């Protein structure tokens, strides 16, 4: 909540 | 000639998540500058409603590449435009290929 980013990243 | 349309230049983290949402549509990406690291491109696709982001930098060698998680391969690229050409590839590219581009000019 409050957040709409992962900034993750390519796992693939 | 590097033609980059889905450049809308610099953006708020609010923007770009707002700017993915309006469109309702997973899969839709967009290219904004990484307001942290400055000369690198943030790429983010819609989905689950979560923005993914994703971090695209040139590399040293003059390959254009993305971040890779530690363990994954990463393959190389001579243009900045064709990571979203070669991206578009499924369960061959990130959470989701590119589909929709959410650029800042015409709908």
């Amino acid at each position: 909540r409050k957040s709409l980013t992962i900034y993750a990243q390519v796992q693939k | 000639m590097d033609a980059v349309a889905v450049y809308h230049g610099k953006i708020s983290r609010e923007t770009g998540e707002k700017l993915l949402l309006a469109t309702g549509l997973d899969g839709s990406y967009l290219l904004r500058d990484s307001e942290s690291v400055p000369g690198v491109y943030c790429l983010c696709v819609l989905y689950h409603g979560y923005i993914y982001t994703y971090r695209v930098s040139q590399t040293e060698t003059g390959s254009w590449s993305a971040e890779t998680a530690p363990g994954v391969h990463k393959r190389y690229f001579r243009k900045i435009k064709n990571l979203i050409s070669a991206f578009q590839k499924p369960d061959q590219g990130i959470v989701i290929p590119l589909q929709y581009p959410v650029e800042k000019k015409s709908s």
